[PDB]
C-alpha cells in the first residue's frame, strides 16, 4: 500500500487493562513509564474537564518521541483531531509569529454539527386548485389552496397547498414532467430537471435530465460534518460573494493572508456557545504536538504563556533533545532544551532513557517483520554489534538495501557477508567524523 | 391472498419487433403415446414445425417389480 | 459552555469589603492582602473616572498570582466598561509600525456609548389585502388595548410582501426606517391551515399603544470608529484586522467631532482599561513612544506586569529595574507580592480542590503542600489532577497519599529534571 | 415446526413497485409461466415493520 | 391590468386566498393541460437491437455504416419501385 | 476515457421558434440528424460555425469545439487564415482513453484558487 515509513510499524500503545504496560505490544518495548504517564495524559483527554495543561519529553537523539506521539494519537483513535508541527513552521514572511501559533491553537478544537432536516421529493403528476366564491364580494373566482400530484418512484400522492405557493412554484420553471425540493417546514421548492423517462427515448438529448427520486416523499433526514473552528473563522471572516465586483476584485489580487482580529474570534465563541447549548453542535477538543520546541525564538514563548492560560486552549505537548543551551533571540540566556524558567515552571515533563543492546535486537526483529523480510540470525548479531557502535536509525537504515542486495544474489535471507559490504560501503558518525578528519 | 400474473403489455409501446418476427403456427397435429402400447392416435396443439417428436412425456415409465 | 475549566477559572473578583479590607477568603482569592489593598484603591478610582493617563506596575516573583490579580480585577469591573488585555510580544508585526500597533490598542480600550430615540409600532397581523395591477394596499392591526386600520405604502408593500409575513401574525415596524421584524407569531397567526405547513410556538399579543417612541442606546469604540470611516468600505476589514497606517487627520478629525457630540449629550465617553503583559518584552522604540502616549486625554489607565530586577533594556545594553527606563518608571507607581505563606498554601489548594470538584485526604493536603512549597505551588495545581485521574483509575474515590506519591515519582519535577540532566549531561546536545 | 415441506415461504418486496410484499413465494403454472403466490398468516395484517423490531 | 386578491384572513385562525382577475389570467395564470406523455422506444431494424445513430432522412435508427449503406439500397430500391 | 462525438455537419437549419438542428454531421460514410437545444443554438450562433465545416462536440457539455471547415473546398479551396480541416469517418460517436501525468505541486497550485494555471505559467503563487 504505502513505502514503509519511519513509524508505520507502530500500531498501538499496548497498555494492559489496568493501565500497566504489556513489555511488548504493537511495535513498542522499553520506556514502561513513559507508556504509563501516556495512559494517564490520553486519560486526561479523554477526561475532557482540564483545558489548557501541557507536557514536554526530554530525550537524547534519535527522537523516538515521534513514535510516543504517534502512538498517543492512534490510541485517541479518529474520534478526536490532532495536528502535527515543526517550529521553522513558524518563521512565515506573511503574519507574524503570534498570529500563527493563534491560528494553530484554534485549529486544533473540532466541533460536530448535528442538524436535521425535512423535505417532499417527487416528480410533478398534475395540479390544481381549490377554488372556492366563500371569499367576501367579488367575482367568486377564488382559490381556497392548490392541489399538487406529486410522484416519487415509491409511489405517487398529492398535498393540500396554500395559495401563496402557486406564485412562488411560478417563480420556479414548474412544469408537468419535472422533479422538486419542497421543503415541509419551510416551503422552499427548485426545479432539478426533467424525469430521465422522458430523456430514455431521446437520441439526442443535450440537456441533463435528473433521474426519478426514490423513496418515500417525506423524508430529508439529519445532516451531519465536522469542522476545526479555524475553518470556521476563515469562512465567516472574508465573506465570500464570488459574484460581487468585489469577488473579481479579489481574484485580481493575490489571495493572502490577514491577521484576524480578536473581536470575530469572541463572537464565534458567542454564536457556537449558542448552537451548543442547543445541542445543535458538539464540541470534541482536540490535542497538538511541536516538535524542536528548542527552535523557537522568546517571543513565542512569552506570548504562548498567554495562550496558555486562556481558558480555551486545547491540550498541547512538545518534545526537545538540546541540552542547556543559550535561548535564541536570547544573546546568552542558557536554560534546559533553550525554554524560560518560567515557561519551563508551568508545565509538565517527562524523561525518556537509553536503549540496552538487547531492547535493540528487539525493536530490529520488529522492523524486519514490518518490512517483511527474512532475516538469518547472524545477521541479527552483526547489526545488533553495529547498532551498539553505531546508533539504531544507522542500524535500521541497512535493512532494505541488504534485502535488495540479497535479492541480487537470488538469496532470500541476508547473512553476515551481505551486512558487512553494506558496512563497508557507508560509515557511521564515529568513522565517518574520522575519514573526515 | 392472490397472485400477479405476469404482464407482457403494460402499455401501447411495442409498434415494432413483430414484423421481423413471425409468429411460428400452431395445429392440432395428431399424436401417439408410446405409453400406450395400442398406440392410441390422440392430438396435440404443437406449433406445426415440432411435428413427429416422440412423445416426450412418456419417459415416467417406472414400475414396480 | 465553550470555555473549560482554567488555572484561573476559580477567581472570581477581589474579595474587598467595603472598607477595602480583603477579606481571608472571597470569590476565589486570599493573599497578597496589601496587594488587595492597592488593587480595590485602583479599582475605585476607576470608578471615579474623574483623571486620565495614570499608570501602575506589578511585580514580584514569578507564579505568584499577578495574572490572577489582574483577571480578578477584570471580572470584578463589569462587563459595560471596556476592558482589554495583550502580550508585549503581540505588537511585533509585518503589517503596521509598532507605533501604530500602540495607537489602535488604546483606542481599542476606550469605547463611546451613542444614545438616541426610536419611534416604532407594534401588534397582530389583523388583516391584510393587497390589490397588485402599481399596488394598493389596505391593512390593520391591534393589540391587547385596542385595534386599527391603516393603509399600505407601495414601498412598504415591496418591504411586506419580499417579508411575505402571514396575516394574524405579530410584528413591528418602524416608520422612519420602514423595516418590519416578526418578534413571534400568535395563536390564530399560527393555527395555519389543514395543510401541515409547518409547527411553532406562540407569543403573548402586544400590549399598550402602536406607538411607543422609545429610546434605543449603543456602544462602540473609537478604533472602530476610526476603521469604518477611514476607507469608506473599510469596514469589512474590521474583522480581516488589514487596517494599516491609519493616518493622523483621521485621528483629530475623528477626535474634535467626537468632543463635539459629547458635549452636547448626545452621546457619554466611558475610561476604558487596557492591561499589557511581559511588559519587558518592548524595546526602547515603545518605551519612548508610550511615555507621551499619555498625555492625550484619551488615555485609559495602563497595568503592567513583569518579575525581572536590573534587567538588560530590550535592544541595549542597559541594566535597569525590571528593564524599563527610568523615565517612564518616574511616571508610575508599584505595587510587590511577597512569597505565599505555608497555611495561606492550605486554603488555596483547598479553593482549587473545590474547583476540580474531587475531596481527598488530610495527610494527603499535609503532603502535597509541603511538596508545592519546597518545589513550587504551580507544580501542586498540575498534581491535584493528575492524582484525581490516578485514583479513578484505582476505582475508589479517596485519594491517597501513597497515590500522590506514584504520580510524583510518575512525573518528574524542574528540580528533578535538571538533576536528571546532570545525571548524564552528554544525553543531549549544546549543553 | 408444523413440517409442511412445500409451505416455505418468506417476505421480499417487488422491483417497480417496491414494498412489503408479505410472505410469498414463485410458482410454476400452466403455458410455463410463473407466477407470485402471496401467502396470508398470522402477520397479514401488519406487514410492515422493517428493520426486524 | 392584472387584478390579484392577497387577502390573508386571519380568522381564532390563519386563512388566505386568491382572486384572479379573470378566466384569462387564471387560464395563463394556470393553464397546464396535457401530460409529459414519455416516447416509446425504437431500435435498428438490420440489427435488430437499437442504434445511437440514425438516418438522417427517414430516421431509422440503423447501427453500423453498411448497415447505413444497405437500409439506403433498400430506400432507394423501394422509391424506385415505388 | 472520454467517448465523445464529432463529424461534419452538412447544415443546420436555424431553429426558428423549434430547438430542431438538422445535425447532418456527415462523415465521409455516414450521417443522421437531430435536435438542438437552445444552449446549442447560441453555441453555434456566437462561435459562428458555418455549415458543411467539420467540428468534434463534446458529449456532455455539448461545447462546439471549434475545428474549421469540410474538405468540400479542399483536398473550391478557399485559402485564409482560418485553419481547414477534411471530413473525418464513420462512426459520429467514438471512445478515446487519455492519460495525464502530474506531481502533486500541479494539483496543488490548481485547486489553489480561481485561476492558478497561470500562476504557474508566471510562476508566482
Ligand atoms: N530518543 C529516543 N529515546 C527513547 N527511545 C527511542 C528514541 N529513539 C527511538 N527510540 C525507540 O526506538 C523505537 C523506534 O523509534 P524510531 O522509529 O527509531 O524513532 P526515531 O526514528 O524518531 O528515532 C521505539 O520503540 C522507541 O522506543
Ligand atoms: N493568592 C492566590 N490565590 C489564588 N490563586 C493564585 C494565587 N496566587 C497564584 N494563584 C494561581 O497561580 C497563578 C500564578 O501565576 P502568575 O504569577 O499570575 O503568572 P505570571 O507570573 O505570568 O503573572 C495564577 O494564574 C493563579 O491561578
Amino acid at each position: 500500500t504505502q513505502r514503509i515509513a519511519s513509524h508505520s510499524h507502530v500500531k498501538g500503545l499496548g497498555l494492559d487493562e489496568s493501565g500497566l504496560a504489556k513489555q511488548a505490544a504493537s511495535g513498542l518495548v522499553g520506556q514502561e513509564n513513559a507508556r504509563e504517564a501516556c495512559g494517564v495524559i490520553v486519560e486526561l483527554i479523554k477526561s475532557k474537564k482540564m483545558a489548557g495543561r501541557a507536557v514536554l519529553l526530554a530525550g537524547p537523539p534519535g527522537t523516538g518521541k515521534t513514535a510516543l506521539a504517534l502512538a498517543i494519537a492512534q490510541e485517541l483513535g479518529s474520534k478526536v483531531p490532532f495536528c502535527p508541527m515543526v517550529g521553522s513552521e513558524v518563521y512565515s514572511t506573511e503574519i507574524k509569529k503570534t498570529e500563527v501559533l493563534m491560528e494553530n491553537f484554534r485549529r486544533a478544537i473540532g466541533l460536530r454539527i448535528k442538524e436535521t432536516k425535512e423535505v417532499y421529493e417527487g416528480e410533478v403528476t398534475e395540479l390544481t386548485p381549490c377554488e372556492t366564491e366563500n371569499p367576501m364580494g367579488g367575482y367568486g373566482k377564488t382559490i381556497s389552496h392548490v392541489i399538487i400530484g406529486l410522484k416519487t418512484a415509491k409511489g405517487t400522492k398529492q398535498l393540500k397547498l396554500d395559495p401563496s405557493i402557486f406564485e412562488s412554484l411560478q417563480k420556479e420553471r414548474v412544469e408537468a414532467g419535472d422533479v422538486i425540493y419542497i421543503e415541509a417546514n419551510s416551503g422552499a421548492v427548485k426545479r432539478q430537471g426533467r424525469c430521465d423517462t422522458y430523456a430514455t427515448e431521446f437520441d439526442l438529448e443535450a440537456e441533463e435530465y435528473v433521474p426519478l427520486p426514490k423513496g418515500d416523499v417525506h423524508k430529508k433526514k439529519e445532516i451531519i460534518q465536522d469542522v476545526t473552528l479555524h475553518d470556521l473563522d476563515v469562512a465567516n471572516a472574508r465573506p465570500q460573494g464570488g459574484q460581487d465586483i468585489l469577488s473579481m476584485m479579489g481574484q485580481l489580487m493575490k489571495p493572502k493572508k490577514t491577521e484576524i482580529t480578536d473581536k470575530l474570534r469572541g463572537e464565534i465563541n458567542k454564536v457556537v456557545n449558542k448552537y451548543i447549548d442547543q445541542g445543535i453542535a458538539e464540541l470534541v477538543p482536540g490535542v497538538l504536538f511541536v516538535d524542536e520546541v528548542h527552535m523557537l525564538d522568546i517571543e513565542c514563548f512569552t506570548y504562548l504563556h498567554r495562550a496558555l492560560e486562556s481558558s480555551i486552549a486545547p491540550i498541547v505537548i512538545f518534545a526537545s533533545n538540546r541540552g542547556n543551551c543559550v535561548i535564541r533571540g536570547t544573546e546568552d540566556i542558557t536554560s534546559p532544551h533553550g525554554i524560560p524558567l518560567d515557561l519551563l515552571d508551568r508545565v509538565m515533563i517527562i524523561r525518556t532513557m537509553l536503549y540496552t543492546p538487547q531492547e535493540m535486537k528487539q525493536i530490529i526483529k520488529i522492523r524486519a517483520q514490518t518490512e517483511g523480510i527474512n532475516i538469518s540470525e547472524e545477521a541479527l548479531n552483526h547489526l545488533g554489534e553495529i547498532g551498539t557502535k553505531t546508533t539504531l536509525r544507522y542500524s535500521v537504515q541497512l535493512l532494505t538495501p541488504a534485502n535488495l542486495l540479497a535479492k541480487i544474489n537470488g538469496k532470500d535471507s541476508i547473512e553476515k557477508e551481505h551486512v558487512e559490504e553494506i558496512s563497508e560501503l557507508f560509515y557511521d558518525a564515529k568513522s565517518s567524523a574520522k575519514i573526515l578528519a | 391472498p392472490l397472485l400477479p400474473s405476469d404482464t407482457g403489455q403494460g402499455y401501447r409501446t411495442v409498434k415494432a419487433k413483430l414484423g421481423s418476427k413471425k409468429v411460428r403456427p400452431w395445429k392440432w397435429m395428431p399424436f401417439t403415446n408410446p405409453a400406450r402400447k395400442d398406440g392410441a392416435m390422440f392430438f396435440h396443439w404443437r406449433r406445426a414445425a415440432e411435428e413427429g417428436k416422440d412423445y416426450p412425456f412418456a419417459r415416467f415409465n417406472k414400475t414396480v417389480q | 459552555r465553550i470555555e473549560r475549566i482554567g488555572a484561573h477559572s476559580h477567581i472570581r473578583g477581589l474579595g474587598l469589603d467595603d472598607a477595602l479590607e480583603p477579606r481571608q477568603a472571597s470569590q476565589g482569592m486570599v493573599g497578597q492582602l496589601a496587594a488587595r489593598r492597592a488593587a480595590g484603591v485602583v479599582l475605585e478610582m476607576i470608578r471615579e473616572g474623574k483623571i486620565a493617563g495614570r499608570a501602575v506596575l506589578i511585580a514580584g516573583q514569578p507564579g505568584t498570582g499577578k495574572t490572577a490579580i489582574a483577571m480578578g480585577m477584570a471580572q470584578a469591573l463589569g462587563p459595560d466598561t471596556p476592558f482589554t488585555a495583550i502580550a508585549g510580544s503581540e505588537i511585533f508585526s509585518l503589517e503596521m509600525s509598532k507605533t501604530e500597533a500602540l495607537t489602535q490598542a488604546f483606542r481599542r480600550s476606550i469605547g463611546v456609548r451613542i444614545k438616541e430615540e426610536t419611534e416604532i409600532i407594534e401588534g397582530e397581523v389583523v388583516e391584510i389585502q393587497i390589490d397588485r395591477p402599481s399596488k394598493v394596499g389596505k391593512l390593520t392591526l391591534k393589540t391587547t388595548e385596542m385595534e386599527t386600520i391603516y393603509d399600505l405604502g407601495t414601498k412598504m408593500i415591496e418591504s411586506l410582501t419580499k417579508d411575505k409575513v402571514q396575516a394574524g401574525d405579530v410584528i413591528t415596524i418602524d416608520k422612519a426606517t420602514g423595516k418590519i421584524s416578526k418578534l413571534g407569531r400568535s395563536f390564530t397567526r399560527a393555527r395555519d391551515y389543514d395543510a401541515m405547513g409547518s409547527q411553532t410556538k406562540f407569543v403573548q399579543c402586544p400590549d399598550g399603544e402602536l406607538q411607543k417612541r422609545k429610546e434605543v442606546v449603543h456602544t462602540v469604540s473609537l478604533h472602530e470608529i476610526d476603521v469604518i470611516n477611514s476607507r469608506t468600505q473599510g469596514f469589512l476589514a474590521l474583522f480581516s484586522g488589514d487596517t494599516g497606517e491609519i493616518k493622523s487627520e483621521v485621528r483629530e478629525q475623528i477626535n474634535a467631532k467626537v468632543a463635539e457630540w459629547r458635549e452636547e449629550g448626545k452621546a457619554e465617553i466611558i475610561p476604558g482599561v487596557l492591561f499589557i503583559d511581559e511588559v519587558h518584552m518592548l524595546d526602547i522604540e515603545s518605551f519612548s513612544f508610550l511615555n507621551r502616549a499619555l498625555e492625550s486625554d484619551m488615555a485609559p489607565v495602563l497595568i503592567m506586569a513583569t518579575n525581572r530586577g536590573i534587567t538588560r533594556i530590550r535592544g541595549t545594553s542597559y541594566q535597569s529595574p525590571h528593564g524599563i527606563p527610568i523615565d517612564l518608571l518616574d511616571r508610575l507607581l508599584i505595587v510587590s507580592t511577597t512569597p505565599y505563606s505555608e497555611k495561606d498554601t492550605k486554603q488555596i489548594l483547598r479553593i482549587r480542590c473545590e474547583e476540580e470538584d474531587v475531596e481527598m485526604s488530610e495527610d494527603a493536603y499535609t503532603v502535597l503542600t509541603r511538596i508545592g512549597l519546597e518545589t513550587s505551588l504551580r507544580y501542586a495545581i498540575q498534581l491535584i489532577t493528575a492524582a484525581s485521574l490516578v485514583c479513578r483509575k484505582r476505582k475508589g474515590t479517596e485519594v491517597q497519599v501513597d497515590d500522590i506519591k506514584r504520580v510524583y515519582s510518575l512525573f518528574l519535577d524542574e528540580s528533578r529534571s535538571t538533576q536528571y540532566m546532570k545525571e548524564y549531561q552528554d544525553a543531549f546536545l549544546f549543553n | 415446526g408444523l413440517g409442511d415441506v412445500r409451505y416455505r415461504y418468506c417476505l421480499t418486496t417487488l422491483t417497480v413497485p417496491q414494498r412489503c410484499i408479505g410472505f410469498a413465494r414463485r410458482r410454476v403454472g400452466r403455458g410455463g409461466r410463473v407466477l407470485l403466490d402471496r401467502a396470508h398468516s398470522d402477520y397479514d395484517s401488519v406487514f410492515h415493520h422493517l428493520d426486524l423490531e | 391590468g392584472p387584478i390579484i386578491t392577497y387577502h390573508s384572513v386571519t380568522v381564532r385562525c390563519s386563512r388566505t386566498f386568491i382572486t384572479f382577475s379573470d378566466d384569462a389570467t387564471f387560464e395563463e395564470w394556470f393553464p397546464q393541460g396535457r401530460p409529459p406523455k414519455v416516447p416509446v422506444r425504437e431500435v435498428c431494424p438490420v440489427t435488430h437491437r437499437p442504434a445511437l445513430y440514425r438516418d438522417p432522412v427517414t430516421d431509422i435508427p440503423y447501427a453500423t455504416a453498411r448497415a447505413f449503406k444497405i437500409i439506403r439500397e433498400a430506400y432507394k430500391k423501394y422509391i424506385t419501385a415505388h
